[PDB]
C-alpha cells in the first residue's frame, strides 16, 4: 500500500510557524521527488514546492519563498514543510504527493500517489467549543407528514468538527451542512433530519455533537416543543 | 510562466452521456499535461499524464487528447461515482499550475424543495443573538433562491448560506440559510418569513411564524 | 542575460543576443563539449 500520512495541522496565529510532516511507505523513497500542494478552499489547487530525489535542489512557488522550506529525511521515510510567518492566507489543506521526475519533461505523468492532507488554520482566534441548540420541530401541517430537525452548532472554532445523530443509528435524511465563516471569524453550521412526524414523541433523537480541538463533546436531545 | 485555463467551469450531464472538459494553456506546453479528479474533502487522484496516458487502475471510462495547446479529457459514459472536480495541470514548465477546476454534477429530474423554518430557541437567546434557521431539503437543480423578511421588509447583510454536497443516493441538494440578529431587534418584530424561489416551484413557498405564538 | 521564469524549455518570446567581444584564436574547430559544475552542500559529504 503506497501510503502517505500528513500530520502537523492545525490553528496557528500570523507570525507562527508550524511543520507539517509526510510519512511515506511502500516505495522507495529515496528514489522520488516529493512535493507538497495545497488546496485553499474559495480558490484552488496550488504547487507549493518540490524537492529532487538528492535532496539537494529544492524549488517553491513565490508567494512562499523566504517562509517555506521543505526537506526530507530518507532513513526516516519523512518528508517535512516548515512554514514561517504564517498568513491567514496560507490556511489550506496541505497534500503530501509524490511527483513524477522532472527530466521526463514533455512527457511528464505528473503526481501519482495523494495523501489524505493537514489542513491548517491562519486565525487570529482562539480555539473554542461550541454551543448546540436544537431546532425543533415546527411544521403547519398535518402529522403523519414530514417533519425536519436538527442541531445548531455555533460559535466553534477551529474545524472541524464531528456530527452523528443517535451514535450512528441514523443516517438516513441526515444533512450536515458545510459549516460557515461567519462575522465574528467563528465557525457555525447546522445537522437537520428529516423523519416522519408520527416518529415524533416514539423516538428519542439525540445529536452527538464532537468538537476534537476544543476536547468538547456534546449530546443534545431535540424535542418538540 | 503559464495559465492553465479550463472550461466550462461546471458542467451537469446524466449518466452514459459523454462529457468533454477543456483546459488551455496560455502557452505550448507540449504533452506536459495531466489530469486529476478530485472529491469533496478527499486529496486529488492521478487520472492521465502525457495528456493521453491512463494512470494504472483509473477506469477505461477516461481517457485524455490534446495537440497543440488545447487538451480534452473525455469521460465515455458517465457514471454516478465520476461526480467530481476535475484539473488540468501542465507539468512543462515551472512553475506547475493547476487549472481553476471543473465541477461535474450528475443530472437528474427537477425536484422541489421541502421547505422548513426554525424559530430560535430560548436557550440561545439567553446569549445575545437570535439565530433563525430555513432548511430548504432535496432539491435540484442547485440554483435555490432564499429570500428573508421580518414583518415583510427585506433583510441584508444579516444572512448566510450553506449548501451540501451532491447527495449520493438521491443527486439532490440541500441548503440551509441563517439570519442572524440581536435579542433585542429580535424582540421588535412579530413576523419571520423565509421566501423560497425555485425551478421546481410553481408558486414561492414562504414558511413563516409569529414570535411569541 | 534576461531573467526568466519561463518554460523549462526556451521561453517563447524574442530576445537579441548583442557582441561582447572578439577572440582571434584562428583554430579550425570542428567540435565543442559543455562543462557542467558539480554541487555539494552541507548534507553532502564532498564525494565524487
Amino acid at each position: 500500500e503506497v501510503q502517505l500520512v500528513e500530520s502537523g495541522g492545525g490553528l496557528v496565529q500570523p507570525g507562527g510557524s508550524l511543520r507539517l510532516s509526510c510519512a511515506a511507505s511502500g516505495f522507495t523513497f529515496s528514489s522520488y521527488w516529493m512535493n507538497w500542494v495545497r488546496q485553499a478552499p474559495g480558490k484552488g489547487l496550488e504547487w507549493v514546492a518540490n524537492i529532487n530525489q538528492d535532496g539537494g535542489e529544492k524549488y517553491y512557488v513565490d508567494s512562499v519563498r523566504g517562509r517555506f522550506t521543505i526537506s526530507r529525511d530518507n532513513a526516516k521515510n519523512s518528508l517535512y514543510l516548515q512554514m514561517n510567518s504564517l498568513r491567514a492566507e496560507d490556511t489550506a489543506v496541505y497534500y503530501c504527493a509524490r511527483d513524477p521526475y522532472d527530466l521526463y519533461g514533455d512527457y511528464g505523468g505528473t503526481f501519482d500517489y495523494w495523501g489524505q492532507g493537514t489542513l491548517v488554520t491562519v486565525s487570529s482566534a482562539s480555539t473554542k467549543g461550541p454551543s448546540v441548540f436544537p431546532l425543533a420541530p415546527s411544521s403547519k401541517s398535518t402529522s403523519g407528514g414530514t417533519a425536519a430537525l436538527g442541531c445548531l452548532v455555533k460559535d466553534y472554532f477551529p474545524e472541524p468538527v464531528t456530527v452523528s445523530w443517535n451514535s450512528g443509528a441514523l443516517t438516513s435524511g441526515v444533512h450536515t451542512f458545510p459549516a460557515v465563516l461567519q462575522s465574528s471569524g467563528l465557525y457555525s453550521l447546522s445537522s437537520v433530519v428529516t423523519v416522519p412526524s408520527s416518529s415524533l414523541g416514539t423516538q428519542t433523537y439525540i445529536c452527538n455533537v464532537n468538537h476534537k480541538p476544543s476536547n468538547t463533546k456534546v449530546d443534545k436531545r431535540v424535542e418538540p416543543k | 510562466d503559464i495559465q492553465m485555463t479550463q472550461s466550462p467551469s461546471t458542467l451537469s450531464a446524466s449518466v452514459g452521456d459523454r462529457v468533454t472538459i477543456t483546459c488551455r494553456a496560455s502557452q505550448s506546453i507540449s504533452s506536459w499535461l495531466a489530469w486529476y479528479q478530485q472529491k469533496p474533502r478527499k486529496a486529488p487522484k492521478l487520472l492521465i499524464y502525457k495528456a493521453s496516458t491512463l494512470e494504472s487502475g483509473v477506469p477505461s471510462r477516461f481517457s485524455g487528447s490534446g495537440s497543440g495547446t488545447e487538451f480534452t479529457l473525455t469521460i465515455s459514459s458517465l457514471q454516478p461515482d465520476d461526480f467530481a472536480t476535475y484539473y488540468c495541470q501542465q507539468y512543462n514548465s515551472y512553475s506547475l499550475t493547476f487549472g481553476g477546476g471543473t465541477k461535474v454534477e450528475i443530472k437528474r429530474t427537477v425536484a422541489a424543495p421541502s421547505v422548513f423554518i426554525f424559530p430560535p430557541s430560548d436557550e440561545q437567546l439567553k446569549s445575545g443573538t437570535a439565530s433563525v434557521v430555513c432548511l430548504l431539503n432535496n432539491f435540484y437543480p442547485r440554483e435555490a433562491k432564499v429570500q428573508w423578511k421580518v414583518d415583510n421588509a427585506l433583510q441584508s447583510g444579516n444572512s448566510q448560506e450553506s449548501v451540501t454536497e451532491q447527495d449520493s443516493k438521491d443527486s439532490t441538494y440541500s441548503l440551509s440559510s441563517t439570519l442572524t440578529l440581536s435579542k433585542a431587534d429580535y424582540e421588535k418584530h412579530k413576523v419571520y418569513a423565509c421566501e423560497v424561489t425555485h425551478q421546481g416551484l410553481s408558486s414561492p413557498v414562504t414558511k413563516s411564524f409569529n414570535r411569541g405564538e | 542575460h534576461t531573467p526568466i521564469n519561463l518554460v523549462r524549455d526556451l521561453p517563447q518570446g524574442f530576445s537579441a543576443l548583442e557582441p561582447l567581444v572578439d577572440l582571434p584564436i584562428g583554430i579550425n574547430i570542428t567540435r565543442f563539449q559543455t562543462l557542467l559544475a558539480l554541487h555539494r552542500s552541507y548534507l553532502t559529504p564532498g564525494d565524487s
